């Protein structure tokens, strides 16, 4: 892409993309707090069960980042919150902040 | 917990021997302290705001509103946790004065104080404990709202 300006008809539309990509910055600034919202919230409430879920997902800070970045591309399954013991509270809340 | 807990929730790990293991999970740190604090005095301005200004100046602003709610289930979640920390200490009294019996394993204990030996799995769907953490993560959630 360095010398990719040089080019009539690909130059415009890498300026173009630069233009997008400094645009962008800002409003993911914006998700980033958004995202580390639900990463914390959800990982307090799941740190407990460990061996008490369907999947790993929100045990640990680096699996609930895990968990909640590919969620953004719809790689991450609903069984993430699902828990294992008949605590349905807790489960249900996980739902909801999921959702 | 941030790399996760090493004991399963199927597994006491009481400090002294004679401890009632809800006794431990409950019991408050002193980052709880602080936090309660800190929750206290937010809700007391919340409060000072509303009672100069009245409900209806109040109610009608998107930030009030949100702190108001984030505060009410904050102040939620600890009244539950304190709760189950109050049943906790109830168990805890009579074990060390109507049991004597080397560190509560042989000891059959009555089924009303003998709930409060076990693990996460054997918890009731609806006792406080499982509420406070319901609740609390809510409020964290919420927390980041007023960034
Ligand atoms: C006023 C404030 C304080 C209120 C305190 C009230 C305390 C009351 C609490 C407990 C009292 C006792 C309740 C009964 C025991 C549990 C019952 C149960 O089974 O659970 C049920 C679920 O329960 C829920 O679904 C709760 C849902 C809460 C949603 C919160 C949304 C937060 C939004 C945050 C937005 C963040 C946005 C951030 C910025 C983007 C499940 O039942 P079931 O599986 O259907 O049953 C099948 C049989
Ligand atoms: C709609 C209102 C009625 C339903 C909500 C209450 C759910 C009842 C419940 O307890 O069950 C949740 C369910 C398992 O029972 O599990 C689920 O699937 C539910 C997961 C999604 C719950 C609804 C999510 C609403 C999204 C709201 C967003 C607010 C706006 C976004 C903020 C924008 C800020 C930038
Ligand atoms: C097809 C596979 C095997 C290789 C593909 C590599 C390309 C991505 C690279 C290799 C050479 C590069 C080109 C080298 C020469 C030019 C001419 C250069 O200037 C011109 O378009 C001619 C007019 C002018 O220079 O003013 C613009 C960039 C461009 C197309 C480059 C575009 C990117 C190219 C095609
Ligand atoms: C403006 C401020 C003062 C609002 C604060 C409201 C709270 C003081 C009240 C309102 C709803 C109450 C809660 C309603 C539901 C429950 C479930 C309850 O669970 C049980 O005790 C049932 C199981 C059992 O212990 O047998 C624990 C107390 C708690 C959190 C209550 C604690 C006190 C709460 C949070
Ligand atoms: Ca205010």
């Amino acid at each position: 892409a360095y010398i990719l300006p040089a080019n009539e008809s690909f130059g415009p539309l890498q300026i173009s993309l630069g233009r997008t990509v400094k645009d962008i910055f800002k409003f993911m600034v914006l998700f980033i707090m958004v995202f580390f919202a639900f990463m914390i919230g959800m990982f307090i409430l799941y740190s407990y069960y460990l061996g008490a879920k369907v999947n790993a997902a929100f045990t640990t800070v680096e699996e609930s980042f895990k968990t909640l970045f590919w969620s953004i591309f719809g790689l991450s399954e609903v069984t993430s919150v699902v828990l294992k013991y008949d605590h349905k509270f807790i489960e249900n809340i996980g739902y909801v902040l999921y959702g | 917990r941030f790399e996760g807990i090493t004991t399963l929730p199927n597994i006491t790990v009481t400090d002294y021997p004679k401890q009632i293991f809800r006794v431990k999970t409950t019991q408050f740190t002193w980052t709880e302290m602080l936090i309660m604090v800190w929750v206290l005095g937010m809700m007391w301005s919340e409060c000072k705001e509303l009672w100069l200004e009245g409900p209806r100046e109040y109610i009608l602003q998107l930030w009030n509103v949100l702190d108001f709610g984030m505060l009410s289930i904050f102040i939620a979640a600890f009244t539950a946790r304190f709760l189950a920390f109050l049943q906790a200490t109830k168990a805890q009294q009579y074990v060390d004065s109507y049991v004597q019996e080397s560190d509560l394993s042989e000891v059959t204990l009555p089924p009303e104080i003998q709930y409060f030996t076990y693990a996460r799995d054997k918890w009731l769907p609806s006792d406080p404990q499982i509420i406070s953490e319901g609740l609390y993560a809510i409020a964290v959630v919420l927390s980041f709202s007023r960034i």
